[PDB]
């Protein structure tokens, strides 16, 4: 009966379509997860290279005195010197 | 407006670029900030001051005010030259973190405008195969109530109605929400977007994996960031080792100070030797520094730095391993929406053949119409899987040249160039 | 318990948003250590101190020591003032941050307590799927012995018997996999909760989505936290800018020293010169900075600033947008539930008029056991997707409600209402 | 290769490992910079200067040097010991981050293998079911070649073999993008691997969950990072507390200077004020320091550790519900894997036993080949899922261990006894 092979044809392409949607929503979900995961990285790294210079810039800003510092040492020296002469 | 159009909409909009640019913007400004220490400082410092002896000092008061110009100038301090080359290198990778945004609006632009047309088409079919449904239904309730066939065929079609209009309600919802996914991105509302011309659409092979491979591995942007991230951690084995060195400063100053004295032993003959004073001074000095021990602190920042360029190198290798992975499963994606594009398109055809003889045969007496409803099926189901494999093929067309990193406008103007009519994203 | 007496327990129990409370009472605190320089800065520093002379100063020996109360106070210096100004902004940012976790938590819980209740419901038509497959694998059994049917029919029987009991195995893996979830949020297990009342269950209209827009624009916390982050990079400027200034501070010190002298240089007439000394001194003194030039250091962090408040400026256009289609893609999410639920209320009717009319054409012998296999599974199939459909409804009414910002407490009351009988979380 | 020596090229060769191990062992050293400011600090200082007076100094000019070598080292200062403290212990929380990572690594590798091994079964299934739809395609050309059927027939069995060859597409496609993610993983392409030896496979209750669980309170590697995550947080609030506390420090210096003057007022009876001096100084010193009131600074941090701590306390409880809820749902899962095994088990039986009797009523010709193709596809289906519950099992059966913590290679020798047979890879 040709009937049977068009009920079997319309019921077993139906599931291989349903097949074919649940395997797409997964390879949208696992695209949009892997993008999401990537620019969280590139973020995360944005942050460091900055705190690295910062850090650097830091930390050479007080292996020093300033030149407020140094000019606030110099106030201080001539004065010391006026009381070597006095 | 087509992929181009709706493109520059994006560009000239889309605030996870714009982030991006102002973020690479502020990096190429800091180099300014680390090239600043190398420069000359100069600054103001003044001063004023009462004072009060008391025992042993007691009936000696004073007051006092200084100024100062100060110039100051390192001669020799490879720890702020290196923190200048660390920002010239911290720009570098930032600019290619712009560039990797910039490549990635062009993937999401294109992806949201297929999925729009996707759901079109998805809509489109459903509407197509509920109509057919509507029409076999109708003829079978005419044919039951001239007696020619049993009520058990009517409850059949109405169950196949039925269900298909809750798949249209699905189907128009994820078109209504896919038109607000393309807002997102584009700024921007399209009321009708250019179709892609499966009337002449055709499928180009892709180059043979091995020239793939050999092309990301030169112009790859997240395989480039990794090896200007290795030689960051590089330049900080450098900026941790010369803590050991000498350190050397120019300074340079013109100073002004007054004084005066008060209280009882200030007082007679002492008034000539606790008299006020007046003082200017033009001074130059170089300051030398040299750390001789310190704990062991400089050799383990630099085991530290070492540690840090051995993980960076490691970082390379799962960047060099995932770029790999990346375009050989792009090349398989490919061949596979090449070969089964071709597959469905035989199916889809036979189908037609098949329901162009059952719609004929079955409607004038052959068996009953039922069978043109299952047969309707199967072609509806060949035409959204055909549909959604054409636009897989596209994706990955451009999803390849952005493993390749090559992916810039001129591809999306290939693309554009597969659209050709106007469909409404919001049908009736 | 219902749905409020779950969240009743959860809001005082959750150890997610308690943390986050944590985080917010701490950036409050924190407002108080960045005032603090512009208070009184107040301590004691004492000192001993032997020293030799030698070369040309050689037998000159010496001994002091001295205790200092020192006071400083701050007079004008902005940039400490743009320090606690900032504070209290990012402890008004860490605020709606804390109001977003609350929010959540009500999310949370909700969609939860639906996931059981929709694990119990699917369990349920899977057991009674089951039990009707079986009493027709016993009916074609029966029918096979009395020899009115071919074993090929209870071979099918069989054959869907078999998948369906490893279905069941799966449904109740769901069900005790989705009351761990509620127990990781609650920190509570639950015999039984309530469900809700399909009989007087009923879908309300949403307001038009203009008017949903034009509220959520004045009240979401994140778009409402993007607000307050760019104000913020705005004051980053100000803190930048103000690098340019002078500054003045007050400084204060009582002084107590000693002083005595040895060694051969300090004895005989000479030792008059030494001696030795007691000195008291009380000092009172205003010391002020200006920065006259840095390399154009303050110029960069000026600039760098601006950036920063353009990317700052681009994060609210996405936090925008985000909003926008968040809004937009719920309004149309209700509407497909309200149009879905009346679609399937009307597919479950269809489908039982069919299964009763194929167990008829059954035993008449026009249709096979795999019609009527087909019949009954659609019908649980369409039972279930009706009752997902009311979940679905149900959370997406709260979705809108966090879209607005306005959800709370008094939106699991109004969907609390809708609950009635106790069902157990783990049955027989 | 099999599992186990898959795992040997994973452990020696992955990037995430190494790149771990490599931050790790930085945490290590970073220890001695961390007790560096206990030890001597030693330094070398240098200094030339000129200096011109005016203003009633002038006429006065000067030119001086020195050099002076100079220690430190802190008597008592708890701050440091504290900042040992808080270094040493974390070091210790990197160590278990570092445990955690390869344990992962086990588990990730385990499961890439499997994927690869469920993908070469899914590919064969799909091409036995290919092999029997192809008899329809076979049967109706032949009929339609004798005249007995309607080119109709042969159609619709054509739109059903040019779909199965996309699913055959698919499933090569999804085996080749197994074996590229196995090769991220190991470095290395496998021509073959050892499959399971499913003719003696046999699955194993596991412990009761109160065993399983009272052991994992124990042992968990993210309970045991949460513990030390909190008792670092107690020692930050010592940390701040000892801000209160005084310091003292000792210093030495070796000093040498030279002086001279030159200009007119340095002449006649004055010069004893302005005499050339070589003068050196050998000193040694104690000094200390007492903050007495700090606009409440050190009351603010503490409260703000204090807060930390709570935050840190409600991260523990967290952690613990994480487990609670990763305990139990493994081991349903391990439960349900078993229980579904046994059920498809019995289904794959069933539906073999439908097949045979559908096959020979083929072969007398009182049955039709559509009755033998879906008695073979609800075969293959029933054949895939007992492979694929089969798979995940195993997975299972890892995934309690890492619940546990427990999770060593030991447990990839368990998983390796139950592979056999070498399959490729790619087939023809």
């Amino acid at each position: 009966e040709s009937s049977a092979a068009i009920h079997a044809t319309a019921k077993w392409s139906t599931a291989q379509l349903k097949k074919t949607q649940a395997e797409q929503a997964a390879r949208a979900k696992a695209a949009a997860e892997a993008q999401a995961k990537a620019k969280a990285n590139r973020d995360a790294l944005t942050q460091r290279l900055k705190d690295i210079v910062n850090e650097a810039l830091r930390h050479n800003a007080s292996r020093t005195p300033s030149a407020t510092e140094l000019a606030h040492a110099n106030n201080a020296a001539m004065q010391a010197e006026d009381e070597r002469l006095r | 407006e087509n992929l181009m159009q709706v493109y520059q909409q994006a560009r000239l909009s889309n605030p996870e670029l714009r982030k991006s640019a102002a973020d690479r913007d502020a990096a190429f400004e800091k180099i300014n900030e680390a090239r600043s220490p190398l420069l000359p400082q100069l600054g103001l410092g003044a001063d004023y001051t009462y004072s009060n002896g008391y025992r042993d000092a007691n009936g000696i008061n004073s007051n006092a005010t200084s100024a100062s110009l100060q110039l100051t100038q390192s001669i020799f301090d490879m720890s702020k030259w290196r923190a200048l080359t660390l920002q010239e290198k911290a720009a570098g990778i930032q600019d290619v973190t712009y560039q990797t945004d910039q490549q990635t609006l062009i993937l999401n632009t294109a992806t949201a405008y297929f999925n729009v047309l996707n759901a079109i088409d998805v809509l489109s079919y459903t509407q197509a195969q509920k109509e057919a449904i509507y029409r076999q239904l109708d003829q079978t309730t005419q044919r039951f109530n001239v007696g020619l066939v049993a009520i058990t065929d009517v409850q059949n079609a109405r169950a196949q109605y039925d269900t298909v209009l809750a798949n249209e309600v699905t189907a128009r919802n994820n078109l209504d929400n896919a038109v607000e996914q393309l807002r997102q991105i584009t700024g921007n509302y399209y009321p009708e977007l250019a179709a892609l011309n499966v009337e002449n659409f055709k499928t180009d092979k892709p180059q043979p994996v091995n020239a793939l491979l050999k092309e990301a591995e030169k112009r790859n942007l997240s395989l480039l960031q990794a090896r200007l991230s290795q030689d960051l951690a590089r330049e900080q084995i450098r900026q941790a080792q010369d803590g050991h060195l000498p350190t050397l400063d120019l300074t340079a100053s013109t100073g002004i100070s007054d004084t005066s004295y008060s209280g009882s032993k200030t007082r007679g003959a002492a008034g000539t030797q606790y008299d006020d004073s007046n003082m200017g001074q033009n001074k130059v000095g170089l300051s030398f520094s040299l750390p001789i021990y310190q704990g062991g602190m400089v050799n383990s920042q630099v085991k530290q730095a070492q540690y840090n360029f051995v993980g960076a190198s490691e970082q390379l290798e799962s960047a060099h391993r995932s770029v790999v992975q990346t375009v050989r499963s792009s090349f398989n994606n490919i061949n596979a929406s090449i070969s089964s594009i071709n597959a469905y398109k035989q199916a889809v055809v036979s189908a037609q053949s098949s329901l162009d003889a059952m719609e004929a045969g079955y409607s004038v007496g052959t068996r009953t119409i039922v069978d043109v409803l299952d047969a309707t099926t199967t072609l509806y189901n060949a035409k959204q899987e055909l549909a959604n494999a054409r636009y897989n093929y596209l994706i990955n067309q451009l999803n390849i040249k952005s493993a390749l990193g090559t992916l810039n406008e001129q591809d999306l103007l290939a693309l554009n160039n597969a659209l050709s009519k106007p469909v409404s994203t919001n049908p009736e």
